[PDB]
This record gives structure tokens, C-alpha cells and sequence, in this order.
């Protein structure tokens, strides 16, 4: 110092620093406890947690992404896992619990590691080995499902569809979520089984009714109601016709105004009432424009004004008013009608087909909700969930969104792997074979990714309430006894260790990715070594 | 390693159990003493300005009150959706949806049943409830006059919960006559309740006709008979054209006088075409200027000003006519009739009456009451019962209550408690004995016994009558169809639902997570 | 299998002796230093 | 209005009540987990001077602990008296008392029976309760190896919740041999308590004589053979003479030598009055001076100085003599006779060990330990099993154990359930379920259901047989005479009616007054 301010960075007083062990130890026990708050909420007996927003508003959710999203931290080193759970979150839609524990194993059996004197490279090309040759083995003794036909390949989604709405509320209904969740995929696929779109199927929740209540409609939901509600609520079709006849126009019902800002000038009385003249007739020309083409239901984007609701409401015209441009992008996709932009382009092949259009109540005041219903196969399905509170619905549209994300992963080709804790354990007792003649120095390395990966069946045994050690003594040695590689922990106990029987299937893209992003952080964060962080 | 942030609370032990369970107990206690026909009303006292608000509704009370638990907002929640969709038994899903909670309280506790298994009970339980009011139902869809009995004895039943208890015989009847005026229609946006403070409670009426607020503008007459209705929406008072950009290019003031008399000649114009209908009254919701009011007077044409866009909806259907706008095909529109029309004066404000209308497919409701806090809660009351009837049209299965509803699904629900041997059992029998407190607060806000009062109905209903119930002007069983109480299939099928899934919103919960205030 | 003979409530106890044995192991990591002839001297 | 004033918390009937019960429910909850031979040790801090105390024992676990809650105030007293009277049991009330106002509770809110009627069902509860614990008792005393065997049955009974569970087969022999030595005389100041550092928890060794912390003079020897043993009350300080106002007057400073010469002499001349008895040793209370300290040398005598109050008696009654001070005739006070007065060390200190004396009727239960935490538990531990011992000698009947004097309570008590007619015998069979919710806690610390012990236990002994009880080690039932599980008779009388007065002081409240504090 020797007097002077000895200061190299701005507010040098504010920020600290943390190294040696101390940083390490800072680490871990960060990571232990995020996995306490996940560990208590693994498997299917696990429990739901309330994150209370600063608005007021909460959530009652058990999937790890939603928690850390929505949770207000300051070590940086749980920030990280908040953005692992949302990686799995985004892509997969599947584990986000699973990478949130297992990236914590690595780190707390990378804790006694440490004690040893192992530098952390060392640490980190262990598992970057133990990871690739795990996955290399998990790859050869999976089998392949694309050799069935099309009636067991629904079976497989099915066994799929089960067990990602396990584990979640909408766990009653579950058997009939996995028929709807199946059938979602069997209208909108490519026939070639390949490159499905996700896009085309959007979540929409209704507060209200119960869980029975919910049904499948391959339609658009909007959330008005008919322009001048005179008419009857449900129109129905001609008696020979091929639909409806749904019309779409993103022009307002008004005379044809510049864009520009114009000025009208009026310099006569006669020059007045033909204003008058062209007022009358643009709005008579319109409606015969319309008539002609043979529209039934007109779709406004930019509304219109109280003089159309008249013209509309005596030529049996239903219409509607501020509909959305994201809307319209959907209500073309599922009729497979074509958007004409103005009267003038106005033709018959344009307009769309659907079977029927009709409202109901829902209840007393709530909303008069559009629905649509088609007549056969479209390209759109649009879920229809119902629930009794606005948590209960808005949890399972989370739930719902990964179950179809699940069945997204089995579309593609030879991906399938039995979960349950059996995928945990055979790539563990691999890794432990293999340190015994690949012992070098990272001999301790393989045995904690190989102890790290059992924790997820032991947290399995927690929640369900056995006892863990005679679970993998068991599981172990039934594994060393015989090859065959499908038994895991079954904890709502049906009787059997054995899986493929219980009917439990995991993507096998989603197993593999659990390692590489539980492998892939732990890397990182054992690089560590200066921790920095400034005052807020 | 505190991971959070600075005041940020988290609950992770057996508190937090205890903190969301004591929220439901508190919840729910709260509206013990409003449940049941002799249950006390409750008054509220607002922060901002000082406005009471009286109000029996768990629904109203709950949202009102301020309450920081996350436990809370799903009582809250619950009931928000249960008054939304029926209208009717919110107090009942607070009320059983905490007890359920607390009769799970002592399994986790006394005899440490895991969560899952008390959920799995239920789940087995509730079906079994279901079940039993599939049975237990009665379809009166057969006969109009039976269905016409069943709307009063549900009236009776709905509006003697509130202050109406007394003059529900005459509002039953009030009631019914509303909802067969609407013919099926249970859109409840069709009943315009004008409220009016003074005068006798049972002073309320149902005029044939639709009621208006507001009067004649200046000097169209009050009494007439055989008047046309016309009805329009758009401006037909100094017309703004389509576009905006509109100007006059004026070169001499003379010429603009033109003009301006062509504004008045177009409207002159368009008043001229409402005269080829030949009517006698004319409506129109925008609030109608001095220059056309004028040119009604020498046609003989009443005017009318300034209705709601939401009542030129019931004005459409009382009257039986239909909307009229661009007059220029007076042929293809249509027009509706009436015999008389009356200007009246209830208290200080007139009102305009119609009667002897040939539509019949909407009403209004006059209330009469002494405060303005008794009166909205015949507002209240009233939404209530009409909100429930009106769901009946549509779902015309019964249910008996008077605690017949409740016993009888215990009775299946007991049922198939043993042919699901282990430890299931026991959350079955919490299910069960969950029920059996809904008629026990019942008897205790009338002051009757808790105990040999439930076990009276419990040995009655075994015996084989499945009509036995509770009735508590004299505190002893009586039959229920002799009576004459019941429910619609849909509210007694949302509370067991309702308060079914609430009960699985906080048993899934172990750990409360709160961030900061915003 | 499950759901049965009982259920394990009142994880505090869980979490407290996993804070004493941290604690405790945390204080041992500033007196593993001083072990044995290479170890070091303290000054408080 | 405002009479109480400023800063007064005031309730009412319901804020008064279910402060209390969940009170009785927070001071419950905490010794939940103490309760039975699986207990976990509850840790207090301090929070001035960084002070710590690992303690088991419920009454000082709420000594340290503040309470502002009135209600828990009385279950704090309730305990600091169990523990003056007997020193074992003070837990079991505090849980027997917080889940007699559980139950209480339940029947207030569910059953709706008044507060009074729950006192006469316990008063009568209790008297058939204390009936059959009177019954149920057997006598001891005749056989001496039987009153041997059950002093050591009752020392495992104590042990087993304490630290010295696994060692209770050990400290059981000297926990029994050290009561026996007392020959009848129930007093526990006669007991020392050496604290030494170092050794494990089985290294505590009996003692043949007695031994205490103190030291020899500068100038005596190591070992006497057959020494006498005296213990003066007396000063042989600068004794002064008691008329205090005595002066001296000093005209030359000749005869002031010769005046000091004579206070040499007086003190010399007292000296060698302590030499005509012939003694090896001499024990004084309070401090010896030099000179009398010289003057032991030569004579050769031992000199202990500073000996406590309580080490006069403790010293006095292993030697077998008198206190003596005027030491003028040495006809009467004959003294007793030691063999060994050769010291040992134990840890750091050196203790003055004796053996071979005339009596052993004061002891000394020399410890080991690591930690001072254990210690202080280990001197808690043995204070509480030699108190139920020492009061056992007195009070001979016992009762068996193992939760076994809980249910076979609990049997007369439902078998006076039936016959008593009114609401008061739901209180009764209330009665009943809290002398059951003993033995469900003492499964749930051991962790194994207790549901089905529980079950298995109550049909067992409807059966016939009274012998049965819970085996926490194999998780089963099995005969209690066996393992050799028995309790005083004293005790579980002293609980039950302890409990018994615990429900009814709080069971007659109705409004809480809370004055400002100081
Ligand atoms: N019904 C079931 N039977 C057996 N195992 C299940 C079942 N449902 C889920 N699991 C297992 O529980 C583990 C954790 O899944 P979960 O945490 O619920 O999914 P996510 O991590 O995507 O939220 C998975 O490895 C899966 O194999
Ligand atoms: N006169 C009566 N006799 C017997 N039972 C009655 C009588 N009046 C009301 N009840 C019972 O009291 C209950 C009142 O419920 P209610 O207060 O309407 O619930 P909520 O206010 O939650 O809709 C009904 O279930 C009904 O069976
Ligand atoms: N070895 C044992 N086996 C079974 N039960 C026991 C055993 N030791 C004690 N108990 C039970 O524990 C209960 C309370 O023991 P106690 O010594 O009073 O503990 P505390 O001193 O903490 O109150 C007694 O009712 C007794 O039945
Ligand atoms: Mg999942
Ligand atoms: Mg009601
Ligand atoms: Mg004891």
C-alpha cells in the first residue's frame, strides 16, 4: 500500500474474491442445495412446489426448468443450472430433474476427488471418456422398433405417452391424455414417419370445468364472439355443398382509403352527395362481392365498423371482428383455405372447408369462446384442455407440451430405450469393469461417474420409501447374473423389477443427453478458480 | 450457502406442511358460519374510500379480503371458477375442499400416510362418488309440469341460504316464470336487475316487457298504444363519413352555407326514409342530437337516447324485431310490435314500461328493499338462483339434498373400502368421513347436535330409504320429496369435483418457495 | 411394495446433521494443513 | 372502549382458546423426538457468552428455552416440579398433557361437548385409571436378590433414552451398588460427580471408599498406613477469639512481643490439643494458615484444607465419626480408620482416593468421557436413574414397562367407558386414546408403523394376558418379563396425575390478559 489508495478496478471495495479449496467447497455445496429442492421431486413419487412470483402470481409445478426459471438466486454457480434445466427444457422437453441431480452427482462425487489431489482437467477428461463410452454402449443394446407396423408403432407412443404424464398431475385422466396425446400425432405426421412439425399444434388452457371435461377438436380457438349476436349461435351447412365456405380478409370493411394521408377536397354540393353515392355503393358492391363467392363466415382482421353488422346479419353472414394475424395464420393451416387480401382477387378456389361452427357458454358471463371442428384429417390439431383452477390448467399445459415433445423424440427413427433406473445402472457397472484394467491415474475417476450415475435409482428409493442400499444390491446383481438389461425400479410396485413388461420406455435420445449436459457443465464448473462477484 | 437473494423466505421442513394447512383450516373456518340456511351473513370493510360491501358469497368474500398465503389463492382460485361456472356452491368447495385437508392433516401426522397414497384414495373414492349420483339421479325431462315443480323446489333451495328466506314463495315463483320466459337461453347477460332502494322486500314484480332506465328527451309523449319498435346502431346524428381525410375547398362563405345545408339535407333525407316504415317509436344507442329529435315531432315518432349497446341486446328480444340500419330496403328488414307503452316513476328516477310484447324471449327484474346493501344482496341472491336454474334447462337430472347427497355417497364410498385391502383404506375412509362434516355444519350454525343428529341419518339411510335427510326448522329426519328440496346433477357434480381436485393442489406441495415484493 | 409401514416426515433433522457435519468438516479443513512434519504454523 | 390502555393484548373465547392448544401443540412438538430409547438429543445455544448444553431430559430442555406464551408457561413449570419430584419422567408428561388438549381439541370442535363436561369424563377417567395402575402394581422387598435384580431392570429402563444406552449393562451395576451402599438413607448429596476429560463412555469405574479432588499440604507424605481420619469444623485460621471489640492496648512495645509470643502459643497450645487423640490426618472446611501447617510435620499428621459443606458430610459418613471442633474431651467422638490413603491421578488431576473404610454410605461415581457435552449428559443421565432408584427404596411397589402400564390403563378405563351414560364418556374414551398415543410415539421415533404394534398391542391384551409389550429392537411384541423392563410405581402415578391437572388448569380458560411488560 505504503499510504497511497492502492486501487486497480473500479469499486474496488464493493467486489470480493474467493480461491483454494474454499472456492471449490462454495461450489458444491451451491450445487447440493439446488438437488435437495430437486431431489424430493424426481420420480413418480414425487411432490409439486409453489413458486411465488414478485406479482403475486404463482405456479404449482414439478418440473426443475419452471422451478429455476422462476427462482430469484445470487450464487452463480445454481444460475448455471437454471440454464441446464431450460437447455433440456427447450430441445428435448424431457429430464429436466434428471440432468438438474445427476450434474450435482458428478459434483459431489467429484468433492472426494478433489481431497485426493487430482487436478481438475484430469476430473474432466474422466467423464468426457466414461460419457462416450457409456453412450457407445447404451447404442448396441438398444433395439430397434421401425421393423413393427403401424399398429404396435402406436403402442410404443402409448408406453411412452404414460409414463411423461406420470409423474405429473394429470395423472388420472393420464389413460385417456396418452389416447389424445396419440392421436394429436396420428392427424398432423408425415407419411413418411419423419420431420414431424411442432409448430403446427399450439397450447391453449381454459380455466374452468374439470379434467373430464377436456376432448379433442381439430379446430381454431378464439376468444370472441359473433359481430351483432342476432343470429342463430350455430350455423350449419346447405344441404349439397362441399363446406362452408370459410372466407378470409385482412382489409376492414371501409371505402378505399390511400394509405398516405390524403385530403378529400369537396367543392360543389353536387360533388357532396356524390360522396354520398360512393359511400352507399362500396359498402352494396361489397356485400354482393362477398355473396357471390359463396362465403358463409367472414374472418376480419382489422374489424369494421356498426353499418356492416345489418348488411350481414339479413344475408345469413356470420362474421367477426379483432381477430389476431397469428390466429389467421393458423385458421389457413387448418381449413387449407388461402387468405385473399382484397374483394377484387376474390375467388371461389381461395376459401377454406370445415365441417361446422358453433358457441357455447362455459358457464354464467366467463367469454363466448369460438370453436371449430373439422369433418376429417387436417394438418392443425388444437388441444382442448379444461381444468379447475388456473394452476391445474396451466400445469397441464406444461405437461401436456412435453408429452407431445416426448412422442416428438420417438419420431424419429431407432430411438428407444427402457428407463425405470435400469438405464442408470447398466451404464454404470460398464464404467467400473473398465477402470479395472484402464486403471492409470483416473481409476477413482471412473468409479465416481460410475457411483454418480446409481444415484438417480437411490433417489428413486427415497421417495418411494425402500431401502435404497438392497435396491442396487439387487439390481447390480441381477444385472451381473444375466445380460439382459431392461430391469429397473419400479416404484408405484406392481410386483417385478423387469420394465419392458411394466410397459416404461424413455426417448433414447433424451437418456444419452442427460450425461452429456450433467458432463458438459461439470467441466466447466470445475474449471473455476477465482470467483469474482460484485455488490448489487 | 445461501443461494437466494436477500429476504427471500423458503419453508423446506414439516413448517411448511403446517403453514399451508393452517392457511386452508383458516380459510375455511372463515366461512363455516355462512353455510347452511341459518348461517350469518358477513360484513366487509374496504381500505380504499371506505365502501362496505355485505356479501354471503364465499366467492366475493375471499377475493375481497387480502390474503399473502399460496394456499389461500387456491381457495381463492377454486372459488373464483365455481362462481363463474355454476354460480352456486362456492362456500361448499371452500368448506370441503379445507376439510378434506384437514381430515389429511392427522394421516400424515398420527398414522404418517404418505401423500401419494392419501391422493390415490381419492382418486378411487371420488369415482366411486361420481358413480353414485349416477344412479342416484332422476330425469324429469318426460313432463313439463314436474320440470316446472322441480324449478321452484330448487329456488326454494338456492335462495334460502341468503336474507331471502322468508319471501323465496314469492320469488320462487318469480324465478321460475324468468327462466321460462328465456326458453333455454341461460345466457345470464339477458336479465336487467334495476335496483331501487325503499320500500317493502316484497314489493319486487316481473313485468312482461323490458324496463328502461332512462326517458323521453323532450316533449314525444308518455302514454301511446299499437307502436312500432325500430331499432338502429349506427350514428344517424351529424354524419362523420367513412374517411377522415374529407375537406371542403371554400371560396366564398355563401357556398358553405350550401353546404352546411346539405348536412341537414341528407339528414333531413335520412329522417324521410325512416318514415316509410311507418312507425310510431324509434330507438338508437348513440345519444341523438337536436336537429333530427326535432323532425320526429311532426311525424308523430317517439325517440328514445342513449341505451346501452348491452340493452339494445334485450331490447331486440323483448321487443321480437330485429336491428334496422341502412333504410334504403325497408322490405328485406324487419320491425317489432307492441300493445302499450307507459312512462312510470319508481321512487325519484322514471322508467318507461312496455307490456303485451309478442316476444317473450328475455326480462327484467324490479327490486325493492331498504338499503342498498340488502339490495345487492338480492342482486346477488337472485344471479345465484337464476344462474343455477338456468342450468338446469340444459342438464335436466336432479339431486336430493338435505344431506342425502352427501351420506349417499358415503355409502358407496365405504363400500369399496374393503375390496381394496392394504393401506389405501384408511384415505378412503378420510374421503368418506370428509363428508360427513358438510351436514354437520349444517347442524351446528342452526344450534343442533353434532353428533346424534349425523348418527340418526347415518343408521336411516342403511336400513334401505334413500330419502331420509336432515331438516332443521324442527331438528329431526323428514322426507326430502315431501319437503321439496334438490339440486341440479351439474352443482352437485362440480362441488365433489371441485373440491376433489383442490384437495390435490396442496397435498403434492412439500416446500414454499417466496421471492421478493414487487 | 410401496406405500406401506410408514413415512418418513420431518426432514429437518436430515437437513441439520448435514449442516453440522459441513460445518464441522469445514473447520477440519483449516487444521488438516498443520498435520505431520510438513505441515505448517498458525497465528491468531 | 379502552381500559386496559396501551400495548395490551386482550382475546376473547376464540383467540383465548387455540392459543393455548397450539401452544400445548409447539411445546408438544419439540419433545416429540426425546421420547423413548431411538430419541435424538435436542442441542440449545445460548444466546449471550456462546454457551451450549446437549441435553435430553424435557425439563431442562424448556429451563433454557424462553417461552412468552402463557400456556406453555404451565408446561414448563409442570416439568421443573416432575423433575424436583421424582427427576425421570418429564417428557412423558409434556406429551401425555400436549395430546389430552389434542384430544380435547377434537371434542370441542367436533363433538360439541362443553369444557366442564370433559373434566368429569377425566375425574372419572382418571380415578379407573389410577385403579388399574394400582392393580396392576406387585410387590418387592421380600427377597433381597429379587430387589437387586429389579433395581438393576429399573436402571436399564432409566438408561436407555440417555447417552449411556449402549453401556447400560455396565453403569446399570453401578448405578444399583452405589443405591445399596447407602443403607436406607435416601439423600443424593452424598453422590459426587468428578468431571475428567479423556477415556470412552465404559471406562467409568465403582470406587471402594470414596474419593474427592483435593491435595495434601507442602510437607506431608505420600502414604500413611492405618490412618486416622478427623474432620473439623474448625478455624484454624487467625482465629481471633469471638468477643469481637477486642483491642489491644499497648503501653510498650516489650510486652507486644511477648503478646504476640502468646497468640503463637494459644494457636501452638491448640495444636497440640489435636495431638492428645493421636490422629494421622486432619480435614478442615476452609483454609489452613502456615504455621499450622508446620506444625503437622513433625507430629505426623496429614493436612487436607478447603473441603466443601456437602464433602464434610460425604467424608464424615464413609469414616464413620463425628464432626468435631472443641476437642476437650477425648472420651466420646471415636473415630474410624482408613487403610489406603495413598492419592492416584486421572487426567491432569490429582484425587485423593480412600479405601477400606467403616461404611460406604456416601459415594462417588467417577466418569469418563470426551466431550464436557457428554459429561453434563452423563451427570444428568445418572442424577435421574439414582433418583428413581433412591425413591424406589422407599416406595417399593413398581409397575411394568415397555408401554404395557399405558394400555392396561387404558383397559379399565374403556371398560368404564360403556357404563357411564351422558356426552362425558366421549371424553372418557378421549382419556384413553391419549394414554395410546404413548406407545404410537414410542414406534415413530424407532421407525418402524406403529398402526400395527399399536393394533396388535390393544387386541393382545383384550385377549387376557397383561404381560405383553412393544420390542423396539425386533419391531414386535414379546414379554416384557423377559427383556426385564419395569418402572416404579410412583412415577406413572406422579405422570398421569400430572397430566391429569396439566389438561384441567388449561382446559378452564376462556380469556388471556397480557399486561405490558417492564
Ligand atoms: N410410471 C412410472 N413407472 C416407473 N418409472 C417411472 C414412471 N414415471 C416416471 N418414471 C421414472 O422417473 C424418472 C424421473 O422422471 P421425471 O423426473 O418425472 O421426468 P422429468 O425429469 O422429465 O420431470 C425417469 O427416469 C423415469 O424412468
Ligand atoms: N329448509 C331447509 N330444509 C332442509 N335443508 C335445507 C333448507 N334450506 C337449506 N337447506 C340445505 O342447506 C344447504 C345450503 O347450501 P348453500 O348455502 O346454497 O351452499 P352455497 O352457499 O355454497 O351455494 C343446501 O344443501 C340445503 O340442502
Ligand atoms: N428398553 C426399552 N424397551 C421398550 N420401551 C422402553 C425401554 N426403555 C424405555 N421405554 C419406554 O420409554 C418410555 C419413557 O421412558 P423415560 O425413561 O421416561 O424417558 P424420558 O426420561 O425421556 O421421559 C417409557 O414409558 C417406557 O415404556
Ligand atoms: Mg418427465
Ligand atoms: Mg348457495
Ligand atoms: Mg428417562
Amino acid at each position: 500500500e505504503m499510504g497511497r489508495p492502492f486501487i486497480i478496478v473500479k469499486d474496488q471495495g464493493n467486489k470480493k474474491r474467493q480461491h483454494g479449496l474454499e472456492a471449490k467447497k462454495s461450489h458444491i455445496l451451491a450445487a447440493r442445495s439446488v438437488a435437495s429442492i430437486i431431489k424430493t421431486s424426481l420420480g413418480p413419487r414425487g411432490l409439486d412446489k409453489i413458486l411465488i412470483s414478485p406479482d403475486g402470481e404463482i405456479t404449482i409445478t414439478n418440473d426443475g426448468a419452471t422451478i429455476l426459471s422462476q427462482m430469484e438466486l445470487d450464487n452463480e454457480i445454481a444460475k448455471l443450472l437454471v440454464q441446464l434445466s431450460k437447455s433440456q427444457d427447450d430441445e428435448i422437453g424431457d429430464g429436466t430433474t434428471g440432468v438438474v441431480v445427476l450434474a450435482s452427482a458428478l459434483l459431489d462425487q467429484a468433492l472426494e476427488l478433489i481431497q485426493k489431489g487430482i487436478h481438475p482437467i484430469k476430473i474432466a477428461n474422466g467423464f468426457d471418456e466414461a460419457a462416450k463410452l457409456a453412450i457407445s454402449k447404451l447404442e448396441e443394446t438398444c433395439d430397434d422398433i421401425s421393423a413393427s407396423n403401424d399398429e404396435l408403432f402406436r403402442d410404443f407412443l402409448l408406453r411412452a405417452a404414460k409414463t411423461s404424464l406420470g409423474s405429473k398431475i394429470v395423472s388420472k385422466d393420464h389413460d385417456r391424455f396418452a389416447e389424445m396425446a396419440v392421436e394429436a400425432v396420428i392427424n398432423v405426421m408425415d407419411k413418411d414417419r419423419k420431420d414431424v412439425d411442432f409448430d403446427l399444434i399450439k397450447m391453449q388452457g381454459r380455466v374452468g370445468g374439470s379434467i373430464s371435461d377436456s376432448k379433442l377438436i381439430n379446430g381454431v380457438i378464439l376468444d370472441k364472439d359473433f359481430s351483432h349476436p342476432q343470429m342463430p349461435k350455430c350455423v350449419l351447412p346447405k344441404e349439397g355443398s362441399d363446406g362452408v365456405k370459410l372466407a378470409i380478409l385482412t382489409c376492414p370493411f371501409e371505402p378505399p382509403k390511400p394509405k398516405t394521408k390524403h385530403k378529400l377536397d369537396i367543392s360543389s354540393v353536387e360533388e357532396y352527395q356524390k360522396l354520398q353515392t360512393y359511400e352507399q355503393d362500396k359498402f352494396k358492391e361489397m356485400i354482393d362481392d362477398v355473396k357471390k363467392a359463396g362465403a358463409d363466415v367472414v374472418i376480419c382482421q382489422w374489424g369494421f365498423d356498426d353499418e356492416a353488422n345489418h348488411l350481414l346479419l339479413q344475408n345469413d353472414l356470420p362474421a367477426v371482428r379483432w381477430v389476431g394475424g397469428q390466429e389467421l395464420e393458423h385458421i389457413a393451416i387448418s381449413t387449407n383455405g388461402r387468405i385473399v387480401p382484397r374483394f377484387q382477387d376474390l375467388s371461389k378456389d381461395k376459401l377454406g372447408t370445415c365441417s361446422r361452427i358453433y358457441e357455447q357458454e362455459f358457464g354464467t358471463t366467463k367469454d363466448r369462446m369460438l370453436i371449430i371442428e373439422q369433418s376429417k384429417e387436417t394438418k392443425t390439431v388444437t388441444c382442448f384442455v379444461r381444468g379447475s383452477n388456473k394452476m391445474i390448467v396451466d400445469e397441464a399445459e406444461r405437461a401436456l407440451h412435453d408429452s407431445l415433445c416426448v412422442v416428438r423424440n420417438l419420431v424419429k427413427d431407432s430411438r428407444v430405450v427402457y428407463g425405470g433406473g435400469a438405464a442408470e445402472v447398466t451404464m454404470s457397472l460398464a464404467v467400473s469393469e473398465e477402470a479395472d484394467k484402464q486403471r492409470g491415474i483416473d481409476q477413482y475417476a471412473f468409479r465416481g461417474f460410475a457411483q454418480a450415475l446409481d444415484t438417480i435409482p437411490m433417489t428413486l428409493a427415497e421417495n418411494s420409501g425402500l431401502d435404497p442400499i438392497g435396491t442396487l444390491s439387487t439390481l447390480k446383481s441381477k444385472q451381473l447374473k444375466e445380460k439382459i438389461s431392461n430391469i429397473g425400479v419400479d416404484c408405484l410396485g406392481y410386483g417385478s423389477n423387469d420394465m419392458k413388461e411394466l410397459f416404461v420406455v424413455d426417448p433414447f435420445i433424451g437418456k444419452k443427453q442427460q450425461i452429456l449436459l450433467a458432463t458438459q457443465l461439470c467441466r466447466m464448473i470445475l474449471k473455476i478458480d477465482n470467483v469474482i462477484i460484485s455488490g448489487k | 450457502v445461501q443461494i437466494f437473494g436477500d429476504q427471500v423466505t423458503e419453508e423446506r421442513a414439516e413448517n411448511a406442511r403446517l403453514s399451508a394447512f393452517v392457511g386452508a383450516i383458516a380459510v375455511g373456518d372463515l366461512v363455516k358460519s355462512t353455510l347452511g340456511p341459518k348461517g350469518m351473513d358477513k360484513l366487509l370493510q374496504s381500505a380504499s374510500s371506505n365502501t362496505c360491501m355485505v356479501t354471503n358469497d364465499g366467492a366475493t368474500i375471499l377475493k375481497s379480503i387480502p390474503l399473502d398465503n399460496p394456499a389461500a389463492k387456491v381457495l381463492v382460485n377454486i372459488s373464483k371458477v365455481q362462481d363463474d361456472e355454476v354460480g352456486d356452491g362456492t362456500t361448499s368447495v371452500t368448506v370441503l375442499s379445507a376439510e378434506l385437508l384437514r381430515e389429511a392433516e392427522k394421516l400424515i401426522d398420527q398414522s404418517k400416510i404418505h401423500p401419494q397414497t392419501i391422493i390415490e384414495g381419492y382418486r378411487l373414492a371420488s369415482a366411486a362418488a361420481l358413480d353414485a349420483l349416477t344412479k342416484a339421479a332422476v330425469d324429469n325431462s318426460h313432463d313439463k309440469t314436474m320440470f316446472r315443480e322441480d324449478l321452484i323446489h330448487i329456488a326454494k333451495t338456492t335462495l334460502s341460504s341468503k336474507i331471502l328466506s322468508q319471501d323465496k314463495d314469492h320469488f320462487a315463483e318469480l324465478a321460475t316464470n324468468a327462466i321460462l320466459r328465456l326458453k333455454g337461453s341461460t345466457n345470464l347477460e339477458h336479465i336487467q336487475i334495476i335496483k331501487i332502494l325503499g320500500g317493502k322486500l316484497s314489493d319486487s314484480f316481473l313485468d312482461e316487457g323490458f324496463i328502461l332506465a332512462k326517458k323521453f328527451g323532450n316533449n314525444q309523449p308518455k302514454r301511446i298504444e299499437n307502436a312500432k319498435i325500430l331499432i338502429a346502431n349506427t350514428t344517424l346524428d351529424t354524419d362523420k363519413v367513412k374517411i377522415f381525410g374529407t375537406k371542403f375547398k371554400v371560396d366564398s362563405t355563401a357556398k358553405l352555407a350550401q353546404l352546411e345545408k346539405a348536412e341537414r339535407e341528407k339528414m333531413k333525407n335520412k329522417i324521410a326514409k325512416i318514415s316509410k316504415f311507418g312507425i310510431n317509436t324509434f330507438i338508437n344507442r348513440q345519444l341523438i342530437y337536436d336537429y333530427p329529435e326535432q323532425l320526429f315531432t311532426d311525424l308523430g315518432i317517439n325517440s328514445i337516447e342513449h341505451a346501452d349497446f348491452e340493452g339494445v341486446e334485450r331490447l331486440a328480444l323483448v321487443t321480437g324485431g330485429e336491428v334496422v340500419s341502412t333504410f334504403d330496403e325497408p322490405s328485406k328488414c324487419k320491425l317489432g310490435e307492441c300493445d302499450v307503452i307507459e312512462e312510470i316513476m319508481l321512487g325519484e328516477q322514471p322508467f318507461l314500461k312496455f307490456s303485451g310484447c309478442k316476444a317473450g324471449e328475455a326480462c327484467t327484474i324490479v327490486l325493492r328493499g331498504a338499503t342498498d346493501q340488502t339490495l345487492d344482496e338480492a342482486e346477488r341472491s337472485l344471479h345465484d338462483a337464476l344462474s343455477v336454474l338456468s342450468q338446469t334447462t340444459k342438464e335436466t337430472r336432479t339431486v336430493l339434498g338435505g344431506g342425502c347427497a352427501e351420506m349417499v355417497m358415503s355409502k358407496a364410498v365405504d363400500t369399496e373400502a374393503q375390496n381394496i385391502d392394504g393401506k389405501k383404506s384408511l384415505a378412503v375412509e378420510a374421503f368418506a368421513r370428509a363428508l360427513r362434516q358438510l351436514p354437520t355444519i349444517l347442524a351446528d350454525n342452526a344450534g343442533f347436535d353434532s353428533s346424534e343428529l349425523v348418527s340418526k341419518l347415518r343408521s336411516s339411510i342403511y336400513n334401505g330409504i334413500s330419502t331420509s335427510g336432515l331438516d332443521l326448522n324442527n331438528g329431526t329426519i323428514a322426507d326430502m320429496r315431501q319437503l321439496g328440496i334438490v339440486e341440479s346433477y351439474k352443482l352437485k357434480r362440480a362441488v365433489v369435483s371441485s373440491a376433489s381436485e383442490a384437495a390435490e393442489v396442496l397435498l403434492r406441495v412439500d416446500n414454499i418457495i417466496r421471492a421478493r415484493p414487487r | 411394495v410401496p406405500s406401506n409401514a410408514t413415512f418418513k416426515n420431518k426432514e429437518k433433522p436430515q437437513e441439520v446433521r448435514k449442516a453440522n457435519i459441513i460445518a464441522a468438516r469445514s473447520v477440519a479443513d483449516a487444521i488438516r494443513t498443520s498435520l505431520g512434519p510438513k505441515g505448517m504454523d498458525k497465528m491468531i
